């Protein structure tokens, strides 16, 4: 559904 | 079944110029076919892969001599790029996309897709940078990649399942070209020169090819250029274009059954007209195409950008079975001939 | 000052001064007076490239008006002693013992510009003391002016008679004329 | 003091010295007296230069009172040796042997500014000692005297009877003047 | 000693001094006397400033005693032949050379603070030979003299008979009375 994609 | 002398004249037909790089592909794809036909059914057992590298300039052909083999050897192809890649979970690219990729071109594979072939571009985009998710990083992924292993596969997309698909099986081609390789070579095994005033300046930028020089490459010279040994060591198989020539490129328009000047001559024989191109039209074509360093690939620009006006005009035209094309036409400051 | 340049590599961009980058392509300057701080700076140089590569070659660019006689025999000794063939170009000008560097490089490696100068003569020295002390170092100077006599001969070719006539006095030879005495090989007119 | 700029290039940020950034472009400077030293340090530049591209033209600045000539002559020679065309450009003055490197440039890319001065004179020199020696040092200077008036007659296309009468003294050019007499090929007056 | 200041970037903070920070502005900065060496390096700054942008106004203070007229005439011919409009400011004083070049700006885009002065003179020299050889240096700085005065009265729009009366001697000019005479435009007061 929803993507919760974060790279530091 | 093919033979390296069959599937030599089969890739000839399509390329040129690069005699070196077909016995090496030749006898790694008989070699590397004839272990799936017999398996491990000898008393030898678990037939160690041998991986292929391919280092040579731009617009060299190095896709087409993959794009030409999977037409006959009639196996599934992809053509995957490495400058997207990223180390293992960061916004640009996983590696898990590669996998999915071979499967995509039937869709369905389980003993059919171990005996695919993949290609790479770019490979020296992943150079260790020494000052990483660029570097160094993403070449230790591929290890286990190239080494052989199962990846979890959803076929199709959908089940509640995953298929397994080996890799051992499956031979990689990393193509790419390696800018500035020469000067790191050079000084190792010709000679330190270039800058002083007895040591040879480079003044041969076209006169003579770097390509003789490449020839001489090990992997020693690799590891310096970034590349880790491990990762090369996987891929004892080298390959060397040397170069493109003027000539070649006049061959490459008449050798081909595929070149593109047969192709508009096909063309308007269905339609009752007959094409021509002479050789002084074709050799203005070969310094456009290096003032652009751009090599066989910026070609298509030349030549439809010139029989626009020809091809557009030629179904109003009537009672004219013959075109005739100058060196004057390709410059754009004369129109074509025509004979009626 | 000194101009900084950028060596693009694969690895990244590295930050050099002129002189350093041409030290990595195995080529060292010869700038000035010879002394001994500047004649030992240069055995360093000769050295550094010994280790890395015994078997490439070496370049000695020379614009020099001389100087001190031991500052610069340390330089030859060690030209002699590593296995590389240094090779020497005449810049400007070559003095007595700029020149005496220039003809003691690798036979056949020896070039002299169209447009450059070398001059010759004998060494130079005095002493103020006791009558007793200036015979020895009359005796030294004299062996000195023999020994450069002898190993000018053995690169140049020449004997040792001629040698010692046309050192008595300062001598002028041209880029043609040094390549007829010996001197040197070739000239670099333009770069084929 | 030298002012530090920054080249915005697509790898990142990089510092650089208001005179390396031009060297980057092919662009070296001559300025102050000619010596051993700046003149050894142009040198290594159009190496450096030569090596990165020698199709590319390479521009020389020169803004110098002169000075020594042997310093200057391993530069004359340099530039003829290497394939590139070093333009030259007068900025401010341009004295003897600063006259003699703007005329050498590449024929159709020499270039003289509207308000630069160009001066030319014989070579100066001078020595003390006895009679031999002074013979010695004459015959030398008169030699460098005539091969640079037939250098410069190459260049300018005058005659070498011309380049003797007019460099017996000083002789001031001015900027059309130095087209008229083939010293140049043009003036740039304003940037089209 | 040069203090550093930070310049907050997006991409992150980066060091410079001074001088470097207001070069990225398209300032520049004249001081102490104009000479050969000092000159050279703001005509590298100018032709950087003209490649980064050749439409931005560029602003050249100028606090100076004056000094040698060769070295200030490449100055001057650099702000001509560049398409941006080189804007001058007087600080503190602007002598005989530093008023050339202060004058020299675009018109409309001349500035002189409220207590700075300009002064103006004759170009002064000399010279110890031979009776010929002063003629020839008295006429090629007479020649100086005539154009140094041409040029004055083209920027100023004073003929040039007046600027010859008023250079014979040294000429001190205030803040209001320049604005009068034509060398500048109005006066920086206050900043609105
Ligand atoms: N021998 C050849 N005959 C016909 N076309 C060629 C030949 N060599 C290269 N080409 C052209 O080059 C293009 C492929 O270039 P490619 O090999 O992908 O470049 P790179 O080597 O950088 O990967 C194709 O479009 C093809 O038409």
């Amino acid at each position: 559904x929803x993507x919760x994609r974060x790279x530091x | 079944l093919p033979t390296p002398h069959e599937i030599r004249n089969h890739l000839d037909d399509y390329v040129i110029g690069q005699e070196q790089a077909k016995k090496v592909l030749a006898v790694a794809v008989y070699n590397h076919y004839k272990r799936l036909r017999n398996g491990d059914t000898s008393n030898g057992v678990e037939l160690g892969k041998s991986n292929i590298l391919l280092i040579g300039p731009t617009g060299s052909g190095k896709t087409l001599l993959a794009e030409t083999l999977a037409r006959l050897l009639d196996v599934p192809f992809t053509m995957a790029d490495a400058t997207t890649l990223t180390e293992a979970g960061y916004v640009g690219e996983d590696v898990e996309n590669i996998i999915q990729k071979l499967l995509q071109k039937s869709d369905y594979d389980v003993q059919k897709a171990q005996r695919g072939i993949v290609y790479i571009d770019q490979i020296d985009k992943i150079s260790r940078k020494s000052d990483d998710v660029s570097g160094e990083g993403v070449q230790q992924a591929l290890l286990k990649l190239i080494e052989g292993t199962v990846a979890a596969v959803p076929p199709q997309g959908g089940q509640q399942e995953f298929l397994q698909v080996d890799t051992s099986k499956i031979l990689f081609i990393c193509g790419g070209a390696f800018a500035g390789l020469d000067k790191v070579i050079s000084h190792r095994v010709e000679t330190g020169s270039g800058i002083g005033f007895g040591a040879t300046v480079k003044a041969k930028s076209d006169k003579a090819s770097e390509g003789e020089l490449l020839a001489q490459v090990e992997p020693e010279d690799l590891i310096k250029f970034g590349l880790i040994p491990e990762f090369i060591g996987r891929l004892p198989v080298v390959a060397t274009l040397n170069e493109l020539s003027e000539e070649a490129l006049i061959q490459i328009l008449k050798e081909p059954k595929n070149a593109l000047t047969k192709q508009y001559q096909a063309l308007f024989n269905l339609e009752g007209v007959d094409l021509e191109f002479r050789d002084e039209a074709l050799d203005a074509i070969a310094k456009k195409a290096m003032a652009r360093k751009t090599g066989a690939r910026g070609l298509r620009s030349i030549v439809e950008a010139a029989l626009l006006d020809t091809m557009y005009d030629l179904p109003s035209m009537e009672d004219v079975e013959k075109v005739v094309i100058d060196e004057s036409v390709i410059d754009g400051q004369s129109e074509p001939l025509l004979i009626y | 000052l000194v101009p900084m340049v950028i060596e693009q590599t694969s690895r990244g961009e590295r930050s050099f001064d002129i002189y350093s980058r041409l030290l990595k392509e195995r080529v060292i300057f010869l700038t000035g007076q010879v002394e001994d701080h500047m004649a030992n700076l240069i055995v360093a140089q000769m050295l550094f490239l010994e280790a890395e590569n015994p078997e490439k070659d070496i370049y000695l660019y020379i614009n020099s008006p001389g100087g001190v006689i031991t500052a610069g025999m340390s330089i030859y000794d060690t030209m002699q002693f590593i296995k590389p063939d240094v090779s020497t170009i005449c810049m400007g000008q070559a003095a007595s013992m700029g020149a005496f560097l220039l003809t003691a490089g690798a036979k056949g490696k020896r070039f002299c510009l169209p447009n450059s100068r070398v001059m010759i003569h004998q060494p130079l020295g005095g002493y103020q003391g006791q009558a007793t002390d200036i015979e020895i170092h009359a005796r030294e100077i004299l062996k000195v002016k023999g020994r450069m006599n002898e190993l000018m001969a053995l690169h140049t070719g020449q004997s040792l008679e001629q040698i010692e006539r046309d050192t008595e006095r300062d001598r002028f030879l041209s880029a043609p004329e040094a390549v007829e005495y010996g001197l040197v090989d070739s000239i670099l007119t333009h770069r084929n």
